[PDB]
């Protein structure tokens, strides 16, 4: 929606960049099932 | 349209002869201090140069006590003229 | 007159009232006018 201020940014200015370090690092997360590949090539390339 | 017109003295007729009611101003006494903006007259994190923002508020319609009760905004603009479904108490309307 | 939006002063429209009111544009066209609708509101058209 983005910010609309009757004269409010208490919460809804406050929080919104509260949210947004919220969902970042959850992203990197539920891509981390999918990023398991990777680590095992990773893992036995400094194994050899 | 004529019921919307008998609407039209609702609170000027409500305001004398039920007593309280008053509409006032969007901000509110207390100033504290005002709240960061990025740079000064944006419509990003205000409206424009237009209004300005303080704490959490939004509410007009409340009624003042002042040191005696009973005082009232000549002028009302707030809800305009309409009609629609039968509710003559406010918890009948909650249900709904 | 319009190449350029924001560069943190932005106003988008605000009334001219000048020292003394009884004032206005003469450009008074910016809107092509329009029919739709019954809307007695901002609020009206937000809902439709």
């Amino acid at each position: 929606k983005k910010p609309e201020t009757p004269e409010e940014q208490q919460w809804l200015v406050e929080a919104q960049q509260a949210k947004q370090g919220q969902q970042d690092p959850a992203m990197v997360q539920a891509q981390g099932v999918l990023l398991q590949g990777q680590a095992e090539l990773a893992k036995a390339q400094n194994q050899t | 349209l004529n019921m919307r017109a008998d609407l039209e003295t609702y609170v000027f007729q409500d305001n004398l002869a039920t007593a309280m009611r008053r509409d006032g101003e969007i901000y509110q006494s207390i100033v504290n201090d005002i709240y960061d903006v990025p740079r000064n007259v944006t419509i990003t994190l205000e409206d424009g140069s237009e209004k300005d923002v303080q704490l959490m508020a939004e509410v007009v319609d409340l009624a003042t006590g002042e040191k005696q009760v009973l005082n009232d905004i000549r002028g009302r603009y707030e809800c305009y003229t309409d009609v629609g479904p039968s509710f003559q108490s406010m918890k009948q309307q909650n249900r709904a």
